[PDB]
RNA sequence: CGUGGAGGUCGUGACGAAGCCAGACGUAAGGUCGGGUCGAACGGCCUCUAGUGCAGAUCUUGGUGGUAGUAGCAAAUAUUCAAAUGAGAACUUUGAAGACUGAAGUGGGGAAAGGUUCCACGUCAACAGCAGUUGGACGUGGGUUAGUCGAUCCUAAGAGAUGGGGAAGCUCCGGGCCUGAUUUUAUGCAGGCCACCAUCGAAAGGGAAUCCGGUUAAGAUUCCGGAACCUGG
RNA sequence: GUUUGACCUCAAAUCAGGUAGGAGUACCGCUGAACUUAAGCAUAUCAAUAAGCGGAGGAAAAGAAACCAACCGGGAUUGCCUUAGUAACGGCGAGUGAAGCGGCAAAAGCUCAUCUGGUACCUUCGGUGCCCGAGAGGGCACUUUGGGGCCGUUCCUUGUCUAUGUUCCUUGGAACAGGACGUCAUAGAGGGUGAGAAUCCCGUGUGGCGAGGAGUGCGGUUCUUUGUAAAGUGCCUUCGAAGAGUCGAGUUGUUUGGGAAUGCAGCUCUAAGUGGGUGGUAAAUUCCAUCUAAAGCUAAAUAUUGGCGAGAGACCGAUAGCGAACAAGUACAGUGAUGGAAAGAUGAAAAGAACUUUGAAAAGAGAGUGAAAAAGUACGU
């Protein structure tokens, strides 16, 4: 496909296989979700990966509106779950539901040693 | 004695039939994709352990 | 806890102290089995009990190095060096040696290397 | 087992069609009958300046297209994109897009880049034009912009 | 004419393909739309290409009807009767009463083989050509204790290591042992013998030694309580 | 007559040091079929195939002419191309089947006929210190006459970044729609995302930037030994390191296009020494034209129905494609060798069916969730 040359990538078969089975790394790069507006003037980037003691609010869902931190993120099929932001069973637990990182967007983070200078490298 | 009493043979046999056992419920569970039938089973009459 | 970086900058006596309380330790979890639990101790001793061995196997091979590098040796080293037997055909090593002497020097000469050059 | 899956061209076959293809870009009524929507001209073809190569960015790309009047040929490909069927759209054939614009430079350096992102545009040079340039799916007379040393080279 | 795909051209789409009833024609290959299903994709044209159109080939594979509620569940004639239990009892279990098995058409103890079937408990979807509370199904734990049993050891019909020689080759036939100065730790110097050589091969050849009873849910000449004995160095 | 110490040949031990046996898919050296073809068949064909065996490497194997030749010139060796269905073979039936050349990929010419081990010393592919065992020629005018280290770059590996709408109305469970408005593109490839998205996200882009590495050659810098002998140019004579059961012959094979004339095996026999071999039957001559076997090495270019990584595609799309989209060489059959399936899909979200009536239990009823349960679990249609 595009920048074709010879390289490792294009290539939808793969991109696919690669994409949804994933190393835990590529789970990393799905860890990614866009940053608000705030934290993207500073930092210099459109999405980074998103923590557990960040908060972090909904866009897509009925969930939308509201705002948590993130309790875990399951890097495994990858998923995020937020704080308050659960669904309930016919029994009247409530579990919480997964989400997918594109459908959220981060909105305050706490900085993080290695991952400050990171970022500041990013920057 | 007996029976079958080489030391080495027995313990392939014994070791077999653990491994021919059912699976634990977790799996099913925490569960990847199947209809969880594990598939080795051996069989009481029928079937053979295996020559 | 343990971490790898506290069982180097202990000792040799130090350690294997470690070793020994690690096994009682370990032994004190068979004990405790009539529950499930007890474990999340068991699974981290098992690390544990590798990483102390596996120190000590380190300091006595960096020592070993050490007193060696002074004298004559090297089976073991040997055998980290080539990674057998195809890496070791690839050797004697052969290259430099094959052409140290005959007729090249006659071929040539130079000044000219350098006159030219730029 | 074997199938040859090459086709060989006789030059003077392929001559003839290379040449046939600009020069329906010349007649008007086979561009029209091709399904090419083109109005301001329909004198044709568009020979632009040799400034041209010297153009870096796409916002002059979109807006050179719009002063003869051909910003038009641009709207035709920037919708009606066919969401194709089949197992190509595994592969990379999801969205087929039409054929609109080509621009020819004369340049040994290579195609302008800037020309290039426009929707259903192909770039190509004077030394590097084939059949398909001129007429995508062999039905001739694709609308074109030539540079004026493109067209000293065409000859 | 129709098919899957490619490109270009004309477009079409959140209610598309696909489905079944129908509705309109094209002799016709097919064609177009509607019901009311469906919840994402599809035509036309031109040009092309091809895992390109089937009733069939004792054709392949899957599924399904009739055959059928049909054959079989029949030769030891073996149960019957109270009662136990259970949601449920002709077949689980208790008793009574009755037969039958007899060198084992159904006793005892093992070899091979099986490979946990054993024992306990709790389930009954699946199994037992029928029920089924049952079982040897299923699930879940548990059980096998050796100086004195037997393997190990030996050698047998020969698998045959094993010169040398064919065959490229695969393949195939035909010194080791014992010491004396020292010294009692075994170090240590030094000397002396002798024929046809390995291992494996029988868990039933041959062979060093153990019985008495007691105990377990499930072991037992093993464990134990008593008593005995052996083998080696 | 007789022994003892020592010299070398054969043997056995011993521990040290050094290496091999086996393996990976195919690629890559020998021995060696058949059905089949000729409408039979026996030469021929299948086929120098398959197989079996041996064995190596990352390529292997072949190589600087006792060549080519039919002239006058070429000048190592593979491969590619084509020579050519030509020559040649052959029931001259069927079939079989080249080479030289021309020119390409890529190029390269050389080399035979103090060494090692021990211990010590260091900056350990080395050398020093010791001990121990074993193309050639003459004299003259000259000119040409080294390696090592360092850095950067060459090539491989790895990480990081990084454009532009998530606006309005309407529909919907949802906008990734329409219409309306607007924005980037050196990014209008592709993916994801509740629908059909260049601008949401991944990425993307002619993309930039940082680090780490063997090995080499280009450039820059830096260390330092004497020399001697080699080599060019020109004079003079001259000439060996040049390989024997070989060259060649017959008689017996098998192989080949190889034909009196391919190549190889076997038995037998058997030269010369600048003499000799070749020049497609064999024999006098001068000579022509070419080359020195019986020895060796060697980069690069070619193969790889692919072990290891990745791309690609009018391929296939769940009876198709691999046997295998999932637990597949699984499940399972066979004493063994070996053979060998069926096997995907709820939903935007698990929200994956409370509570109650009824039941032995299995289940049904109502009811709840969702756009939709003839979406309720081998659940899309």
């Amino acid at each position: 496909m595009a920048k074709q040359s010879l390289d490792v990538s294009s290539d939808r078969r793969k991109a696919r296989k690669a994409y949804f089975t994933a190393p835990s790394s590529q789970r990393r790069v799905l860890l990614s979700a866009p940053l608000s507006k705030e934290l993207r003037a500073q930092y210099g980037i459109k999405a980074l990966p998103i923590r557990r003691d960040d908060e972090v609010l909904v866009v897509r869902g009925s969930k939308k509106g509201q705002e948590g931190k993130i309790s875990s993120v399951y890097r495994l099929k990858f998923a995020v779950q937020v704080d308050k932001v659960t669904k309930e069973k016919v029994n009247g637990a409530s579990v919480p539901i997964n989400l997918h990182p594109s459908k959220l967007v981060i909105t305050k983070l706490h900085l993080d040693k290695d991952r400050k200078a990171l970022i500041q490298r990013k920057g | 004695m007996a029976a079958q009493k080489s030391f080495r043979i027995k313990q392939k046999m014994a070791k077999a039939k653990k491994q021919n056992r059912p699976l634990p419920q977790w799996i099913r569970l925490r569960t990847n994709n199947t209809i969880r039938y594990n598939a080795k089973r051996r069989n009481w009459r029928r079937t053979k352990m295996n020559i | 806890g343990v971490k790898a970086y506290e069982l180097r900058t202990k000792s040799k006596e130090q350690l294997a102290s470690q070793l020994v309380d690690l096994k009682k330790e370990l032994a004190e979890l068979k004990v405790q089995k009539l529950s499930r639990p007890s474990l999340p101790k068991i699974k981290t001793v098992r690390k544990s009990i590798a990483c102390v061995l596996t120190v000590i196997n380190e300091q006595q091979r960096e020592a070993v190095r050490q007193l060696y590098k002074g004298k004559k040796y090297q089976p073991k080293d040997l055998r980290a060096k080539k990674t057998r037997a195809l890496r070791r055909a690839l050797t004697k090593f052969e290259a430099s040696q094959v052409t140290e002497k005959q007729r090249k020097k006659q071929i040539a000469f130079p000044q000219r290397k350098y006159a030219i050059k730029a | 087992t074997w199938r040859k899956w090459n086709v060989k061209v006789n030059h003077n076959e392929k001559r003839y069609a290379t040449a046939s293809a600009i020069a329906a870009t010349a007649v008007a009524s086979l561009v029209l009958a091709r399904g090419h929507r083109v109005e301001k001209i329909p004198e044709i073809p568009l020979v632009v300046s040799t400034d041209l190569e010297s153009i870096q960015k796409t916002k002059e790309a979109v807006a050179a297209l719009k002063a003869v009047g051909a910003h038009s040929d641009l709207l035709k490909v920037l919708k009606s994109k066919k969401l194709r069927a089949g197992k190509g759209k595994y592969r990379n054939r999801r969205w087929t897009q039409r054929r609109g614009p080509l621009v020819v430079y004369a340049e040994d350096n290579g195609i302008v880049k800037a020309l290039r992102n426009v929707p259903g545009v192909e770039t190509a040079n004077v030394a590097s034009l084939n059949l398909l340039q001129l007429a995508p799916g062999a039905h001739l007379g694709r609308f074109v912009i030539w540079t004026e040393a493109a067209f000293t080279k065409l000859d």
